[PDB]
């Protein structure tokens, strides 16, 4: 097996960092390196350890030594916010690492929140769903929790995504709580509380059967 | 050029059969070794099978052993893969890739250099099901700030995508489109919301144009304000 | 003109002519009497067992032997009376075969006119002396009333049978004894008698892999020697004893330090030059100048000695007849006081003639017999011919390439796979081998698959030395070869001269000791214990069971060893199928992918951008071999980028040199104008040199590092052996447990593709052996060549300041003549080196 641990590394823009790519005594053959972005197809970085074929910048090099293996690049750029496998071989088939993400540049970004109460169409329906919406904030890291008037019903017909990155370098998210009809009528008021330690900050919106 | 294309997978059942295919264009393809390669909804890479440019010599990794197998048509530039007794741990995106250098001579041992763009497989137990769309109207609780806030949630749907778009398209800014959540019992649900100002609410009207493609299921569903 | 060959039988009665009754040399005086035939002139025969200087129990097969290649025993051979008469005829229809041929006739007329001196270094000065056993044997002449006679005869060789080895021919001087020494005369110039213990029937074999031409029908195979080469090749150390010029040192010692490492009898110089080939460089050209002065100077004595001569022992002799027959034999001259003399011009032509001459490679060619290339190929277990006489298998005109047979193409007379009614195997009662042992589980492993590696001790160092240049010194030939096609064209032109009555008076004068038997007999075999594993346990884990057995293949070589039904290989797809059972699907996918899966697993090629000499990289050599670096498990090809083509060795050497002695200058007289002679001299022997220890690394790459990399292509058709055998069994046994009702159409689309594995393993043997014989080209030219080059660049600079400091000390003698201000400009080739030639000297212009 190949490890790639730990699977993340961050470095400011323009440095110098390393993915490193340890193996074990099984292996001894050539690696490859390859760059890899979900929306498009992997590019070939490094091959036969030290090899780097044309096209590919004068950043991208590395080495390995006895039974490690590592890759190199410099000047980091935003473009380079990708995830790098290492792939080498044994006495059988192909063998791959389980993949490095690199992440560049960031900015604390707060989350908007947005929860809505069951709309007037699925109660006559018999449903009940619950939205919250967060988006534009960063980091992509955020806890969401659910909340009856003052109890936690985290896990409790909950479904939470996790964060994706916007065209716009900010990440959203989405968690919904489904419900039959009288949880909803019988307490009064549900609570979406989310945490973003990008500040230390958690904010809560709540909505209510009919408080009009 | 140098391009491969792959076709072949859409969604399936447990234990069925679907049968893939990667058609070569810009090379003599008889010269290369071309592998099969895949990924997960989530893991990394995961080599899977190498056949080679003779139609010849191939192997499998251990978790497919048996239950796949690679051919390839020397005559017809083309080559294939078999997929027999279809598990849930068989999803994700699948690859074809030729090794590099071959041009010298094919039995070149430890290489590749370039894949195609890869097609979907995607297994599982629901149905196709068109969606249940339903309004999500502002109030104050999420309104002015200077604006308002409302969507249309898209309920209970399977294959993905869903193409989503409001009043036919003359409204693109402000637009959220949120990524779909993949719940318990198999079936899909995303939202939209748009960013809009809230002190002309009632007298401008607000449609959502709902398209679930795999279903032919066609949704134009409006938006109001409404007064408890 | 044309050579005649008698015909006898074995109860054919004796006559005083051409069957008598003899004494052979080392019976001199002993009154022992064996019956003889006389083939030709001046050769005879005597169906009997050599027995001289044995013992009884020296003819029983041994239980393991102490050097060489495998020997077959039985003492029971040429006993009765029956195998006598049928080694009479054998011999007769051997030597019809080689009369047919105009090269094989001008052979035998060389032999019959090389009548040895009456004499040698210790007779008299003054008288022919015919009166000793190593000129001369008895016979006994019967009266009509039984009463017997004693007599003498004059001959050149005699034939006997084998010795206690049958597969192993031998030719031999008679040894002399002067001052407790042993002597020969047949390396002294003078010639003696010649002596064979020749066995027709057993023969060695060889095979096919090394060469490389290569026939995608023909494949891989081995072949067995036709008896009448074997029988030419035995006649060429008559040739060479009868001229005196029989060679004895300057041998080559093997190394016997080492486990993979071959023990064998030295290798002798007069072996070399008899075979032929690129194997004749091996000596390199500063000894085949000591061999060739020797010679001069014995001929030189001998020329002295002959004119000295007035008279002979026995009073028949014409003393006239004798010397223009010597006159002729040594190519002498006369000078105006009628002494005999050497022309030196005339001696080369001799000398080249007798030595690099007569090749089994070049007889080989204009008798289409097939011959291996290498004096370094591999040796098989011998077979024997028993129908020799008959026809059907062997005349006298084409010998086993019959063409009405369709048996003369691609020499498949002499193919064991085709020609399976010429040969049988020998019993293995009589077969006698030399075993080691690898113990770790403990292997046996023969004397004829490891790897021959000489000494540094056997190579000369006399380009090394103190050469003095004086102004009459004279230069070195470089010139050591002759042609067959010369020899036959002289041949033609040749006067028929007769040779006399070659009878005499009685022997009264040798000794009877003959030269004690070398045994090579042991008692035990050579047990190693050993820690690792080395490349035989990896070719020993390939091996398939000799049972109908389900087998598996895997990547674990102790797995293999340990395990019965479990086989090692390098070919990882491969194991990926032959172990999968194809449960509910066609032999047709399920064959085809494994066919073809052995196809593109083997003939795989790779170049590396460091090494430019090398176009061909077959990658699974390490695997296969256990040829690996530390930190290397499995990465051939980073090994080799880094220590490169060194890594094949299993035995890394030196390859340095000492010193290369600059050139003296001694001719300090100008007594005479127009000395310059010296300095041609100087220019002249100072690019010999740069030939000498060019040919002298030349010589030692074919006697150390061109061996390991010959057996790398045996080791690797032997391991390209065990995969295809192992294959072609897993594939059996799928198919009598295959029950479908397509079965029976499908058989021979099974076995069509099983013929497939053999086309694609000759096809990887083609890439392997591009592979070893390009990587051995590239560690002589770069490498040793560039420190053969390297200072010897030393000695250049060091010999035009002596030079040079010789010029400038006689410099008042050349000036204002236009010869010293041109014979600095002159030294312009000498900023030029001259460079190496590995295999043909090309000059396009």
């Amino acid at each position: 097996v190949l490890t790639q641990g730990p699977v993340t590394l961050s470095v400011s823009p323009g440095g110098r960092g390393t993915l490193s790519c340890r193996a074990s005594r099984s292996i001894s053959t050539t690696l490859a390196w390859y760059q890899q972005k979900p929306g498009q197809a992997p590019r070939l970085l490094i091959y036969g350890a030290s090899t780097r074929a044309t096209g590919i910048p004068a950043r991208f090099t590395g080495s390995g030594s006895g039974t490690e293996f590592t890759l190199t690049i410099s000047s980091l750029q935003s473009e380079d916010f990708a995830v790098y496998y290492c792939q080498q071989y044994n006495d059988w088939p192909v063998t791959f690492g389980q993949g490095t993400q690199v992440e560049v540049k960031r900015t604390v970004a707060a989350p908007s929140v947005f929860i809505f109460p069951p709309s007037d169409e699925q109660l006559k329906s018999g449903t009940a769903s619950v939205v919250c919406l967060l988006n534009n904030f960063y980091p992509r890291e955020a806890k969401v929790q659910w909340k009856v008037d003052n109890a936690l019903q985290s896990g409790n017909s909950q479904e939470s995504v996790t964060e994706q990155d916007s065209k716009d370098s900010t990440y959203s998210l989405s968690s919904t709580l489904t419900l039959s009809k009288a949880d909803y009528e019988k307490h009064k008021v549900y609570a979406c509380e989310v945490t973003h330690q990008g500040l230390s900050s958690p904010v809560t919106k709540s909505f209510n059967r009919g408080e009009c | 050029q140098v391009q491969l294309m792959q076709s072949g997978a859409e969604v399936q059942k447990p234990g069925a059969s679907v049968k893939v295919s990667c058609q070569a264009s810009g090379f003599t393809l008889n010269n290369y070794y071309i592998h099969w390669l895949r990924q997960a909804p989530g893991q990394g890479f995961e080599w899977m099978g190498i056949f080679n440019p003779s139609s010849g010599t191939r192997t499998y990794a251990q978790k497919f052993q048996g239950r796949i197998s690679m051919t390839a048509d020397a005559s017809t530039t083309t080559l294939y893969m078999e997929l027999s007794g279809l598990t849930s741990e068989d999803a994700g995106v699948y690859f074809c890739a030729r090794i590099g250098g071959s041009t010298y001579g094919r039995l070149m041992t430890y290489y590749f250099d370039h894949w195609g763009q890869g097609t979907v497989v995607a297994v599982s137990s629901a149905s196709t099901k068109g969606p249940s769309v339903f309004p999500l109207a502002p109030s104050s609780k999420s309104t002015s700030g200077g604006t308002a806030a409302l969507g249309c949630l898209v309920k209970d749907y399977f294959p993905e995508p869903v193409t989503v778009s409001w009043n036919s398209g003359a409204l693109t800014s402000g637009v959220h489109t949120f990524p779909a959540v993949l719940q318990s019992s198999g079936l899909y649900s995303l939202s939209s919301v748009v960013t809009v100002p809230s002190s002309s609410l009632g007298t401008q009207t607000y449609i959502c144009n709902v398209n679930h493609k795999p279903s032919n299921t066609k949704v134009d569903k409006r938006v109001e304000p409404k007064s408890c | 003109m044309p050579i005649t060959i008698n015909n006898f039988r074995y109860s054919d009665p004796v006559n005083n002519d051409t069957i008598i009754m003899m004494e052979p040399p080392y019976c001199k005086g002993l009154d022992i009497y064996y019956k003889a035939f006389k083939i030709t002139d001046r050769i005879w025969i005597v169906p009997e067992r050599y027995e001289f200087g044995t013992k009884p129990e020296d003819f029983n097969p041994p239980s393991s032997l102490i050097e060489g290649a495998s020997e077959y025993y039985d003492p029971n051979y040429l006993r009765t009376d029956s195998d006598k008469d049928r080694f009479l005829q054998t011999m007769v229809k051997l030597f019809n075969r080689i009369k047919n041929n105009v090269a094989g006739e001008a052979l035998l007329d060389k032999i019959i006119n090389a009548i040895p001196y009456l004499g040698n270094s210790y007779s008299l000065l003054d008288k022919f002396d015919t009166n000793s056993n190593s000129v001369s044997f008895n016979l006994l002449e019967q009266d009509p009333s039984g009463a017997t006679t004693k007599s003498a005869m004059l001959t050149n060789l005699i034939i006997f049978g084998p010795g206690p080895v049958l597969n192993k021919n031998e030719v031999r001087g008679i040894v002399l004894r002067v001052d407790n020494k042993n002597y020969f005369p047949c390396r002294d110039g003078f010639g003696s008698i010649m002596q064979m213990a020749f066995c027709p029937e057993y023969v060695p074999t060889f095979d096919n892999v090394i060469e490389n031409i290569t026939s995608l029908t023909i494949g891989k195979s081995k072949y067995f020697q036709d008896p009448a080469l074997l029988l030419m090749h035995e006649l060429i150390h008559v040739l060479h004893g009868l001229y005196g010029m029989q060679v004895s040192s300057h041998e080559i010692i093997p190394s016997k330090q080492e486990i993979y490492m071959q023990h064998t009898y030295p290798i002798s110089a007069e072996e070399l030059f008899t075979f032929g080939g690129q194997d004749a460089n091996l000596i390199s050209i500063d000894i085949k100048n000591d061999l060739y002065e020797k010679t001069l100077n014995d001929y030189k004595a001998i020329a002295n000695k002959l004119s000295q001569v007035t008279s002979c022992n026995d009073p028949n002799i014409d003393i006239d007849s004798y010397k223009q027959i010597y006159q002729q034999k040594y190519q002498f001259d006369k000078d105006s006081n009628g002494q005999y003399i050497v022309n030196e011009d005339k001696f080369q032509i001799l000398y080249n003639s007798i030595m690099y001459g007569f090749t089994e490679i070049e007889l080989g060619k204009k008798f289409n017999i097939k011959t291996r290339l290498s004096y370094f190929s591999m040796n098989h277990d011998p077979v024997k011919i028993p129908n020799l006489l008959d026809d059907t298998i062997y005349n006298d005109t084409e010998g086993f390439n019959i063409e009405s047979k369709d048996l003369k193409s691609e020499y498949k007379g002499q193919n064991m796979r085709v020609n399976t009614n010429a040969f049988r195997n020998v019993d293995g009662s009589g077969l006698v081998s030399k075993l080691i042992g690898l113990c770790k589980l403990c292997i046996k492993i023969k004397n004829e698959d490891l790897t021959f590696i000489a000494e540094k001790n056997s190579f000369s160092e006399e380009p090394f030395q103190d050469e003095i240049v004086s102004y009459n010194t004279k230069n070195k030939p470089l010139n050591f070869n002759y042609s067959l096609d010369k020899i036959i064209v002289d041949y033609n032109l040749q006067s028929k001269i007769t040779l006399p009555n070659d009878r005499t008076t009685p022997v009264t004068k040798g000794i009877p000791y003959a030269p004690e038997y070398k045994s090579n007999a042991a008692s035990t075999i050579e047990i190693h214990n050993i820690d690792d594993n080395t490349i035989y346990q990896y070719l020993y884990a390939q091996k398939s069971p000799t049972t109908l057995q389900r087998i598996t293949m895997t990547n674990s070589v102790d797995d293999a060893l340990i395990n019965s039904t479990k086989i090692y290989s390098y070919f990882p797809s491969v194991i990926s199928k032959v172990n999968q059972g194809a449960q509910g699907i066609l032999f047709l996918q399920w064959v085809r992918d494994i066919i073809d899966d052995f196809t593109n697993e083997s003939s795989q090629k790779t170049t590396i951008d460091k090494i430019s000499d090398v176009s061909t990289i077959v990658p699974y050599i390490g695997p296969a071999l256990n040829i690996v670096k530390q930190g290397y498990e499995g990465n051939f090809i980073g090994a080799l980028e880094t220590t490169g083509v060194v890594l094949l060795l299993e035995y890394i050497p030196e390859i340095t040199l000492p010193v290369i002695a600059a050139l003296s200058i001694a001719e300090s007289s100008t007594q005479k104008e127009k000395i310059i002679k010296t300095i041609d001299n100087f220019l002249e022997k100072r690019y010999e040199k740069w030939i000498e220890v060019y040919k002298l690394v030349k010589a030692k790459w074919l006697g150390t590092v061109n061996t390991q990399f010959q057996k790398r292509s045996y080791q690797m058709y032997r391991s390209l052996e065990y995969q295809v055998d192992a294959i072609k069994k897993i594939i059996d046994y799928e198919y009598k447990i295959y029950s479908g009702p397509d079965k029976e159409q499908i058989a021979d689309e099974i076995n069509n593709l099983k013929n497939k594995l053999e086309e694609k393993a000759n096809k990887a043997m083609i890439n392997i052996n591009i592979f070893m014989r390009e990587s051995s080209r590239s560690f002589l030219v770069n490498q040793m060549i560039n420190e053969a080059k390297k200072q010897l660049l030393e000695f250049d600079t060091q010999s035009k300041n002596i030079l040079m400091q010789y010029i400038k000390a006689n410099s008042k003698f050349i000036g204002i003549t236009e010869l010293k201000k041109l014979e600095s400009k002159i030294n312009k080739v000498f900023s030029t080196p001259i460079p190496f030639s590995y295999s043909k000297n090309l000059d396009c212009w």
